[PDB]
């Protein structure tokens, strides 16, 4: 009942037979609640006594992976938002904060499927052209090399023969979460626009 | 459909449950169910007007609660009567608290309130010893109890440990 | 509460400073000793136009060798020219949009670009290989970051929105030393050359010299009643240059603890938007960010000389560290060497 | 503590510590600070090049 | 419905143990007429005492997860598209409205794979051009500059002297149309043709 | 079966309405007083040939400060031209086709736009990162868009197709506020500048001046026969010109409840496409589907002058939100300040 | 009754309701409404720039 | 990894029939030249081409020798 060597939590009806330890993992979790005991629940199964929680089964799983396990490896055919969403409900910190860094890199690593780039123009002359080309960021990628026209030393080595033009897989727009709007930012803003 | 119409159903529910819950009872309903409802509420931000709810509803727990005992400590055992009034008042934040965690780890701290917790000692505080009256009888009760062992026989020290300790 | 007493005990102090810095108030002997003769008219000629942006440039720092300064234009990009050829050395597309300081390293081996992402990049000039690579995304600014300058090659702070300063341990990429206390957004941030002070100036007209080790605020300058956009030691670390929304360029010294020198044109209404001392530091090179910049005589306040040639306003200076010439990252998209 | 408006104390008590050393620190004249600024800016004016018309040959800006 | 206020239901076979409360949240929905009596109601099993809803299990979770805690994740397994008509059933608009949302974006990043690109042409002339080239929309693609050479503005500085084209893909995010059969529009059309 | 009641009712009711309407109706001064105030010969150049477009500019909205116009083309591009300069600050794609309508915030910060796709793109035009991210694409219309504008830079009334003109929550997308009552589509959507009442021209030819707070029609104006082009509000929020296929425009007041003026010429059989008042409201600028535009002057029913310089139709007309000079949106991918 | 032209007393009652109002809506005669507008245009035609050609120096479409 | 491979007109057969292998061509622009409007001289022709690998930190494993570090910075001027 309220103490037991294994309780087997009904997490969505289904049986999660589970340790004392690992759940005294986290003070502030809802598992703590169910460890220490001061009876205020009336909620289990009419036959049996295992406490029926109402909430999903399927994203406990690698909810108590990561709390039985330490670590949290997701499951790849569970989307991890809601892992993040029952990880709300028990009320875990470090594995909140560990699945948004994870969302963050997900979407770093993938939000291509949308398309998000981002793209620069850098103008750069003939000659040291192999150079910044050649030694050109890591991550990025080369895109277009335009040449640019001129009327000056018959047109060729101006100090603009060419804008190069490259782009980069990840966005600055949020993984999840990015740099928010604020009213100094919109100041500045507005005077770089004029 | 009207969203609003659902959330005051049942955050009525909510306060007649907060209600009978600080009040003390083991038979109330489940303390799952509560949980699971305070953390929707906040998620998804009914909360903030929950919280306004949640403040009022403290407030006239202690109005409700608090007079009575107070007439009840003047009658007689003043010290006794507040202690174990206290010790419900207490348990009943305690558990309040318990319900509901999301709203003092992001919507308090956002508000720049403290902690409903502290709040509810705070009322506490307006009600009890810093109202003339009664921090006067707790005063004159303090000072017969340590007048007494002045004289020299023995006192109910752990009842002067316990106000004080409700003081600090 | 409390909060009286302790209003009144700051007030009692700040009017003890005040006390503290009229009664050591004397005569400014620079205007008196105008029997040392003045600058005269010295005039820069543009001995290099760096035009290789085409966005608007808002950051220009001179490397610690003089001859390879590192310049941000708007759009995102880090240009390190070559100013004795006019060869860009790298071009560095950046992550980051709305780019407004680059610092370079002490080594200049490392280069610091922060924008509106609240990310400071630090990019290695030179990997083993030879490309341009981000040696760290040091995250975890609450907001954007204004200016920056390398205490270290593992140390630096980030003047940043939200009135903090903190020192960042860019080996870990944690901030290290906090620096709170500001009451607005601390746009600007002056090393001095003993690099063991920075006054930092933020949108409250106040400029707050910091003590790097400790990390309380050792001296709080006033006098301006403007946002404070640009500070520049003087090259002796005693005493810097101050601009602000106001036409008026306070000089103010760390030993008498208050402004000793106005540089204020009635004429002009646009506000110092950049400052600059010259090797000798005798030069006031007033950035104006109407299209073009002066320069004062620092000891004298009298006009040195103009540099003007620039259809849109010059948003930074930058000087040579022999002082042999000045640079000016201006709006125009171009970078103007006057020797 | 909160109940003394939201902690509010600490920042007046940090301001009033960090004015104490303020207070605390020496103070110097002004034309003390002004006379070692034009000392050192005349003992370094020669070779700052923007005060001295710089020859045709030594620089690496008309090299 | 008067008794046991964790109704045990038999959805699709499973013996779901729900409380009265969560299937009250919205009264729009079937199940909130089985949380009360009501004498029409005659479908039961009388092998557990459990009343009886002909519907699979399968998309039951989802839906009852939302209507659990106001809030589903379908698994990156589990079609949108059931828990959609799971969804109807029970006639709950507002998370059907929303699984729409869901599938309509879901398909939107399929359409991708048709071959279906939105092509669009900027001009630019030289200033301007990395402006638009750096803050340009998000979700879209740079694909080509040309610079046309000019005699209006003599080459470069005309604003006539680049063409930069750009992409993304085609998209039915809030939803896809094929027609509209408003005849003004029609009008429009043939009139902006030529 | 109770219809024959609502029918004779309502017959009675604009009987009503007629006999009120002919009784307020008084021989208009305006046309009178033709003495009085001369406006003679109006001659204006273009000076701003801004080029950007390559399609037909199908609407315009000018800034709340005239310097940013939002013009869109049918191709899919938005350009927000900087007028003092002739330089796009943002060319915007979008993923709908054949945009009609574009609608600039209050503020500058948001911009809408309404194509043959039943959306009603809201794009914010600054992030923290400074790229274009759509805010939110309004969904919800059961027709094709026509014409948008902002009430607040939370809230949008527009006028789509299928007899919807309802207003919108941007935040939620839901259009908070379903009007309806019109017979045909609803082309035109003007705004009064007491921002409580939208004029919505429908195919039917009748004006349905709208309370914008909840349903309810505070007028149906009708003097036109054919479907409603374009309607300008005077800035005086009383009146509004009203243009349509037929080569009559049309000034409907307020306060008079019935036409105030017409605005016809032999000359010209082309129906007015555009409307727009100027800042005084004595001259009436009118866009022709002839290859080039006319201005009345409104108080005197006759054509102030000729604006050509086109050889394509001018499909809208903007004025500068202070007045100084008017953009002429043609299908020659041109737009021309004529100042 | 929805097998009334698909239950055409709604429509109908509200063109009703609607046409109630028009006349109980001020009635102001056209000649003293043009008055209030060449009043109005006449004072605000030197704040016209249309009708008042203003210096090169003051106007952002010749500065 | 991108690099530069400057060709001449007549030569542009070669170097592109002849692409290396694990590389990938990714970009061809034509550039004038100082004799008779740009071809025919020396050079017509700027091949940008690209080879991909597998990402690893740099200097890891590598720390550059004093000479290596003179030799840079004397190029890079």
């Amino acid at each position: 009942g309220s103490v037991s060597k294994w309780v087997r939590l009904n997490v969505g009806g289904t049986y999660f037979l589970t340790t004392r330890q690992t759940l005294c993992r986290d003070p502030k979790s809802f598992l703590y609640r169910l460890c220490q005991a001061d009876p205020d629940l009336d909620s289990d199964k009419d036959e049996t006594g295992a406490y029926l929680i109402d909430r999903d089964p399927t994203y406990f799983g690698p909810v108590l992976n990561y709390l039985r396990h330490g670590k949290l490896v997701i499951n790849k055919d569970l989307a991890e938002e809601g892992v993040l969403e029952e990880a709300e409900f028990y009320n875990i910190t470090s594995l909140i904060k560990l699945v948004k860094d994870k969302i963050r890199e997900r979407d770093s690593k993938t939000s291509q499927v949308p398309v998000k780039h981002v793209y620069r123009v850098l103008q750069c002359q003939e000659e040291e052209l192999t150079q910044m080309v050649s030694t050109m960021s890591d991550g990025w990628k080369f895109e277009q090399l335009v040449s640019i026209g001129s009327s000056y030393n018959y047109g060729n080595e101006d100090q603009a023969e060419f804008l190069c033009v490259v782009s980069k897989e990840l966005h600055n727009t949020p993984y999840g979460t990015a740099s928010e709007p604020s009213e100094k930012a919109k100041i500045l803003q507005e005077r770089g626009s004029r | 459909t009207m969203d609003e119409k659902y959330v005051n159903s049942i955050w009525d529910l909510l306060k007649n449950a907060i209600q009978e819950i600080q009040r003390k009872n083991n038979s109330g309903l489940s303390f799952e169910e509560l949980y699971r409802n305070a953390y929707t509420m906040v998620l998804h931000k009914h909360g903030e007007k929950l919280y306004t709810g949640l403040r009022e509803v403290v407030t006239e727990h202690l109005i409700n609660k608090v007079r009575e005992d107070v007439l009840n400590s003047l009658n007689n055992n003043f010290l006794q009567t507040l202690n174990q009034a206290w010790n419900d008042h207490q348990t009943a934040m305690v558990m309040i608290r318990d319900i509901l965690m999301y709203m003092d780890r992001v919507y308090v701290q956002q508000n720049n309130v403290e902690n409903v917790y502290n709040l509810g000692l705070i009322i506490f505080r307006d009600q009890v010893v810093r109202y003339g009256c009664i921090r006067d009888h707790l005063r004159q009760t303090l000072l017969d109890m340590i007048a007494r062992e002045r004289k020299g026989e023995v006192v109910d020290r752990g009842a002067i440990r316990n106000a004080c300790q409700m003081l600090m | 509460s409390e909060l009286d007493q302790l209003r009144q005990e700051a007030e009692q102090l700040k009017n003890q400073i005040r006390d503290a810095r009229k009664a050591c108030a004397d005569a400014t002997l620079s205007q008196i000793t105008n029997n040392i003769d003045p600058v005269g008219r010295i005039q820069m000629r543009t001995r290099r136009t760096l035009r290789g942006h085409l966005a608007k440039i808002y950051a220009m720092h001179w490397g610690t060798d003089s001859r390879l300064l590192v310049s941000a234009s708007q759009d995102g990009k880090l240009i390190i020219w070559d100013s004795y050829t006019t060869n860009k050395v790298h071009a560095i597309p950046l992550r980051s949009s709305w780019v407004m300081t680059c610092a370079y390293a002490p080594s200049g081996n490392y280069v610091a670009c922060g924008g509106l992402d609240n990310i400071c990049s630090i990019y290695n000039l030179k990997t083993r290989e030879g490309n341009v690579r981000v040696s760290r995304e040091l995250a975890g600014h609450t907001g954007y970051l204004s200016c920056c300058r390398f205490l270290d090659d593992n140390q630096i702070v980030t003047s940043s929105g939200d009135t903090t300063c903190a020192l960042w341990d860019i080996e870990t990429g944690q901030q290290t030393t906090t620096f709170t206390g500001h009451t607005g957004d601390v746009m600007s941030l002056s090393l001095a050359p003993d690099t063991r002070l920075f006054v930092s100036g933020a949108c409250d007209a106040s400029a707050k010299l910091w003590d790097v080790r400790e990390g309380m605020c050792r001296q709080t300058f006033t006098g301006h009643e403007s946002d404070i956009n640009a500070i520049c030691f003087f090259p002796n670390g005693n005493a810097f240059a101050t601009g602000s929304d106001d036409a008026t360029c306070r000089l103010f010294d760390l030993r008498a603890d208050q402004e000793l020198m106005t540089y204020s044109h009635d004429n002009i209404i646009c506000g110092i938007t950049s400052v600059s001392f010259s090797k000798s530091g005798r030069l006031l090179l007033a950035g104006y960010d109407d299209f073009n910049c002066n320069v004062w005589d620092a000891l004298k306040a009298d006009r040195a000389g103009v540099l003007a040639g620039h259809d849109n306003r010059v948003s930074c200076l930058g000087v040579t560290d022999d002082g042999m010439a000045v640079a000016t990252g201006s709006w125009d998209s171009f970078l103007k060497i006057w020797n | 503590m909160a109940s003394n408006n939201t902690a509010s104390i600490a920042q007046a008590r940090k301001l009033v510590e960090q004015l104490k050393m303020e207070a605390n620190i020496d103070r110097i004249k002004v034309s003390k600070a002004a006379a070692d600024l034009m000392a050192y800016c005349e003992a370094h004016a020669k070779e700052d090049p923007l005060l001295t018309p710089v020859p045709a040959s030594e620089n690496p800006f008309r090299e």
